């Protein structure tokens, strides 16, 4: 009847890549989620499925909380149904969402003068990512048919970009720390719970 | 596989790159702008040409996307504006005599210096000794000084280079496959591809000249009653049937008229609105300023200012350590950075330049989600005229009344009102015959029209003839006086500063209409009007996303350009003119001379 290390998923020193966007699989813990809720520091908590009220005793066999960095502008996308670079190529949500994103800006941490550029987001795909679905591939992609052979150069580009986050930058396009969290179903019994 | 899409994955890699890259580019321009040291002026150039370079190779790599096989004018239009290689399709050894061209004629700008033949010591730059000259003597010989004298010292050095520019630009241009620079310059205007809403790059000379037909005859008796002041004011300079010389019109060359109200005030015993004492009595300071231009903005239905905007702007000159330049400036560094540069004062006169920086950055806030290539004005006049009008809303009596600025006991009558409308006849009515003149005189240039052999003879007859002006020295075919002025020897289009006047009257009437306002155009107060709120929105959003015809009919319902707003705008002061005139000779004949005696 331990707590997870809720904190760290949220209080990391530096947080992952959307496009290697990091996951968290929080089990077998007590987890009163009222005080994330009313915590009143995150600036976007939307669950989608099941409303925060509710959460704090509805049991639940294992949780994931995924993690990563984003633009603000960029936190709609974070949601059941949504298009764009972030849902289509990086990170996909499904439309049968349970869990909800919760966001809050973090141009203080994440972002330092001359830029922060630490944090990648995949700008290409020959398709669109599946739900839940992680790509780590790092080939050029070929954006006609000429062949490139591992080499970038016209028409092929490597499908890794940057985000460039100063502190000045506007609310949109300002680090949001964003955690994802997405409650599963089993009848093995509920393990995170509380 | 098909080559739309080639062009859509370039597109999308170009602007993830080309974001940050500018972003890199602004900071470090601004960090210049706000604290001149000389590791920042090495930091900006730095950043500088990291993003030309970056957007010369965009360039390069986009030209190998045939604009044929292409339908989304989305993706056509960001493909064409990136696709347009400039210089880089000329080959570099004649890139670099244009360039080494463009850096001599810009410098023989800015260290240009006239000296007086009494002491060849002390002598003078452009601002601020002779401008303020300009804007302050009332004596003709020394004005006559100024002019004659900046522009015998400083056009003189740029005429060879203006014409070997105009060689070496008009080739850049046929080799771009348009007609001329002036056709390359007009570019900026044309539409292809839209049924309806099609646009020319000659179609855009004919409407310029309709429309300033409509405005020559208020233009005519303004000019008339002017040149009456004038004369009250300089008995033995100006005759009453002639043109008004170029030397007495409040600058270096008449581009604006505005120094002349204390000359043609109608009322010269009835104050004026002049409000910074209102001001200084309530502690009214810069954030006061800009609180109530934020506010003006909202009650007519655009958001505030975003926290950044006021975490990062420099709103007061910071202090004598740290030096800046203070030319009143709205910034969109991209990523969502608007700031504003403002060393401000406690004045009307900046208490009304904070609306219209603040306007300038609520558009920028309304395209903001177009694509990056597509985050400017919908052609080049609309932002200024944008920032316009809320200058124009916001110094309404009215208005004053409405935040406690002005006293209710204060009486709007015939006098305040001839009297604001002069004033804003003389600095917006008095620029748009000379900027419609200059373009025009550009356009033949770089078409072809007038040999180099006649530049001159051409220039001072479009002045004679358009503007009612004349030189008052004559001028042969060694100077270059359109180039005496910035915007020609910098290698600036004009022609945005006429469609921008013309747009503000269009959108002015247009808003106001929208606000139920009854009486008057110029008393009209667009706040707490939603209507005109939306009105004005629809289009900003827009971006040159859409052509710029079409943005202009989602405000004024027109399609194009038209000049019946302005002069329903100067109704009064029209008809106050019309009656001033009966025993004085409206228009102007282009045969008397100033030195022809
Ligand atoms: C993160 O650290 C702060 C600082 O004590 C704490 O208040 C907060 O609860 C932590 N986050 C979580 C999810 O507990
Ligand atoms: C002004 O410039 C100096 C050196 O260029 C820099 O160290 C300093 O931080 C700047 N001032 C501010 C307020 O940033
Ligand atoms: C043009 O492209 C944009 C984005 O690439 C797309 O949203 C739009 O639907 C396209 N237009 C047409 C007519 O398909
Ligand atoms: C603008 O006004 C709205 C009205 O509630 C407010 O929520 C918003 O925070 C204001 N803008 C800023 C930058 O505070
Ligand atoms: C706008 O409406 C507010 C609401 O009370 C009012 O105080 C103000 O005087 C009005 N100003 C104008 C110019 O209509
Ligand atoms: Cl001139
Ligand atoms: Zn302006």
């Amino acid at each position: 009847t331990n707590l997870c290390p809720f904190g760290e998923v949220f209080n990391a020193t530096r947080f992952a890549s959307v496009y290697a966007w990091n996951r968290k699989r929080i089990s077998n813990c007590v987890a009163d989620y009222s005080v994330l809720y009313n915590s009143a520091s995150f600036s976007t908590f939307k669950c989608y499925g099941v409303s925060p009220t509710k959460l704090n005793d509805l049991c639940f066999t294992n949780v994931y909380a995924d993690s990563f960095v984003i633009r603000g502008d960029e936190v709609r996308q974070i949601a059941p149904g949504q298009t764009g670079k972030i849902a289509d190529y990086n990170y996909k949500l499904p439309d049968d969402f349970t869990g909800c994103v919760i966001a809050w800006n973090s141009n203080n941490l994440d972002s330092k003068v001359e830029g922060n550029y630490n944090y990648l987001y995949r700008l290409f795909r020959k398709s669109n990512l599946k739900p839940f679905e992680r790509d780590i591939s790092t080939e050029i992609y070929q954006a006609g048919s000429t062949p490139c052979n591992g080499v970038e150069g016209f028409n092929c580009y490597f499908p890794l970009q940057s985000y460039g986050f100063q502190p000045t930058n506007g609310v949109g396009y300002q680090p949001y720390r964003v955690v994802v969290l997405s409650f599963e179903l089993l009848h093995a019994p509920a393990t995170v719970c509380g | 596989s098909t080559i739309e899409e080639q062009a859509k994955t370039f597109l999308d890699k170009f602007n993830h790159e080309a974001e940050d890259l500018f972003y890199q580019s602004s900071l470090a321009s601004w960090n210049y702008n706000t604290n001149i040291t000389e590791e920042n002026v090495q930091n900006m150039n730095n950043a500088g040409d990291k993003w030309s370079a970056f957007l010369k190779e965009q360039s390069t790599l986009a030209q190998m996307y045939p604009l044929q096989e292409i339908q989304n004018l989305t993706v056509k239009l960001q493909l064409q504006a990136l696709q347009q290689n400039g210089s880089s399709v000329l080959s570099e050894d004649k890139s670099k005599r244009l360039n080494t061209i463009l850096n001599t004629m810009s410098t023989i700008y800015s260290t240009g210096k006239v000296c007086n033949p009494d002491n060849p010591q002390e002598c003078l730059l452009l601002e601020p000794g002779l401008n303020e000259i300009m804007a302050n003597s009332l004596d003709y010989n020394e004005r006559l000084w100024a002019w004659e004298s900046w522009r015998s010292e400083v056009g003189k050095q740029l005429r060879p280079l203006y014409e070997e520019y105009v060689v070496l630009k008009n080739e850049m241009a046929r080799a771009n496959h348009y007609e001329d620079y002036g056709d390359y310059w007009r570019g900026d205007y044309e539409v292809n591809g839209v049924d309806g809403y099609d646009y020319s790059r000659g179609q855009l000379i004919e409407d310029v000249e309709h429309t300033f037909e409509e405005i020559k005859p208020l233009y005519e008796h303004l000019h008339a009653y002017v040149r009456a002041k004038l004369m009250n004011a300089y008995p033995s300079y100006i005759s009453p049937i002639g043109c008004l010389p170029a030397h007495l019109l409040g600058d270096m060359w008449g581009r604006f008229w505005t120094n002349l109200y204390s000359l043609t005030v109608p009322f010269g015993q009835k104050p004026n609105i002049d409000v910074t004492d209102a001001m200084v009595d309530q502690a009214w300071d810069a954030q006061r300023i800009f609180k109530e231009a934020e506010k003006f903005f909202v009650s007519v239905g655009l958001p505030n200012m975003t926290q950044g905007f006021w975490e990062n702007s420099m709103l007061t000159d910071p202090g004598n350590v740290q030096k800046a330049v203070c030319h009143p400036t709205a910034w969109d560094l991209g990523k969502g950075d608007f700031r504003i540069l403002m060393c401000t004062k406690v004045t009307m006169d900046d208490f009304l330049t904070a609306h219209h920086e603040m306007g300038h950055i609520q558009y920028d806030m309304a395209y903001a989600a177009q694509p990056f290539l597509l985050r400017n004005g919908a052609n080049e006049g609309f932002h200024e005229a944008v920032g316009e009008i809320m200058s124009l809303s916001a110094a309404t009596p009215k208005h004053l009344k409405s935040i406690g600025l002005l006293s209710p006991d204060f009486q709007e009558d015939n006098e305040t009102e001839i009297n604001f409308l002069l004033k804003q006849a003389l600095t917006i009515v008095g620029t748009l015959p000379f900027t419609y003149m200059l373009e025009k005189w550009r356009w033949m240039v770089f078409k072809g029209e007038i040999p180099k052999d006649q530049w001159m003879k051409k220039w001072w007859e479009m002045k004679r003839e358009i503007v009612g002006v004349v030189e008052p020295v004559p001028h042969d075919e060694t100077y270059c006086d359109p180039a005496s002025l910035f915007h020609v020897s910098n290698d600036y289009s004009f022609i945005r500063y006429y469609t921008r006047t013309l747009y503000q009257f269009q959108f002015q009437e247009a808003l106001c209409q929208a606000a139920k306002h009854e009486g008057p155009l110029h008393k009209c107060d667009i706040s707490n009007s939603t209507e005109a709120g939306q009105k004005l929105f629809n289009m900003l959003r827009l971006g040159k996303s859409e052509p710029w015809t079409l943005a202009l009919e989602n405000v004024v319902g027109a399609k194009n350009m038209n000049v019946r707003p302005l002069l329903n705008y100067f109704e009064p002061l029209f008809t106050w003119l019309k009656d001033q005139n009966k025993n004085s000779f409206v228009g102007w004949s282009t045969d008397w001379s100033p030195y022809a005696d």
